[PDB]
């Protein structure tokens, strides 16, 4: 299985499946197997990628779907993460 | 069923699933094919407990239900250096900021 | 374009909410005006009568998101065949992260206020821009 490296700005390497991360277009271009984002923080970043997770287990399913949950604190910058990575 | 996890260590920390069925081991060889550190080499914990090999995940209280795709549960992983182990360390996550006052 | 087909032929029809919002069902009339309904609170269903080739799209009644029924945008009741009833279950779309994360800042900051966020001037028109059933209904077509 082929595996890329995410880093924060604080220096947590998150260690993803590549079909995973090329959930998002800037991803692709930044690798075309390690990419460090200097304006996105851990708690971030960590949020980021369980959304991968959730995004390939729930497309294409009839099975229920649950609500992708976002605390209050982290909403904003999750926000311009999304928007940076277009996901 | 599929179990979705995070496995961390220091400031590394792995997204993957696996098996409820599946061992302990199995898991060993997961991270040994992605950080190239055999079995031998490894601790697994959840939360303070070491986790035995022969033990199955779902044993383990790694459940379907509970180690979900938008909120996977973690794993502790311990490396040995020359003859023994190091202690299990995880780096916290950086902290938010205060929500702005229009947010609150 | 999109309107209702004045059938005349009874369908009977199960609105089953499987999401957690409130549902608000909107029917597209014979001119084509958006019509509502009486909400459905979240996991709760109700046993309605409509009519074949009649239009139907579902909504969160209080921020008016998008949600899909029976995995797509627009339903419309068939013949009931052995005298059952059409089932249209309502679920959440798998949303992109971007629109989860303006839904989250949406509930949390009042509209008056999205100027004062500290981000680029496209998110601020992002935010403002809030789901709308007009703007859905001119988009497809
Ligand atoms: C209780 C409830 N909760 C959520 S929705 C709901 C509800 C409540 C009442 C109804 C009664 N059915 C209707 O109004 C149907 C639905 C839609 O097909 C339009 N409709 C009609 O009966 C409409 N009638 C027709 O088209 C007749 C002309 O040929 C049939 C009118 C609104 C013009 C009277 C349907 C759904």
């Amino acid at each position: 299985m082929m595996y890329v490296k995410l880093i924060s700005s604080d220096g947590h390497e998150f260690i993803v499946k590549r079909e995973h991360a090329l959930t998002s277009g800037t991803i692709k271009a930044m690798l075309s197997n390690e990419v460090n984002f200097r304006e996105i923080p851990s708690h971030v970043l960590s949020k980021v990628c369980m959304y991968f997770t959730y995004k390939v287990r729930y497309t294409n399913s009839s099975t229920e779907i649950p609500e992708f949950p976002i605390a209050p604190e982290i909403a904003l910058e999750l926000l311009m993460a999304a928007n940076f990575l277009d996901c | 069923m599929d179990v979705f996890l995070m496995i961390r260590r220091h400031k590394t920390t792995i997204f993957t699933d696996a098996k409820e069925s599946s061992t302990v081991f199995e898991l060993k060889r997961i991270v040994e094919g992605i950080l190239k550190r055999p079995p031998d080499e490894q601790r697994l914990y959840k939360d303070d407990q070491l986790l035995d090999d022969g033990k199955t995940l779902g044993e383990c209280g790694f459940t379907s239900q509970t180690a979900r795709p938008q909120a996977p549960a973690t794993v502790g992983l311990a490396f040995r250096a020359d003859d023994t182990f190091e202690a299990l360390c995880i780096e916290p996550f950086s902290s938010p900021p205060e929500l702005p006052d229009v947010m609150k | 374009v999109l309107r209702s087909v004045n059938s005349r032929e009874p369908s009977q029809v199960i609105f089953c909410n499987r999401s957690p919002r409130v549902v608000l069902p909107v029917w597209l009339n014979f001119d084509g005006e958006p019509q509502p309904y009486p909400t459905l609170p979240p996991g709760t269903g109700r046993r309605i009568h409509s009519y074949r080739g009649h239009l139907w799209l579902f909504r969160d009644a209080g921020t008016h998101d998008g949600l899909l029924v029976n995995q797509t945008e627009l339903f419309v009741p068939s013949l009931n065949v052995d005298g059952q009833p059409i089932f249209a279950n309502i679920t959440l779309p798998v949303y992109t992260l971007k629109e989860r994360c303006l839904q989250v800042v949406r509930s949390l900051v009042k509209p008056e206020n999205y100027r004062r966020l500290d981000i680029v001037r496209s998110l601020y028109e992002d935010l403002e821009d809030h789901p709308n059933v007009q703007k859905d209904l001119e988009r497809l077509t």
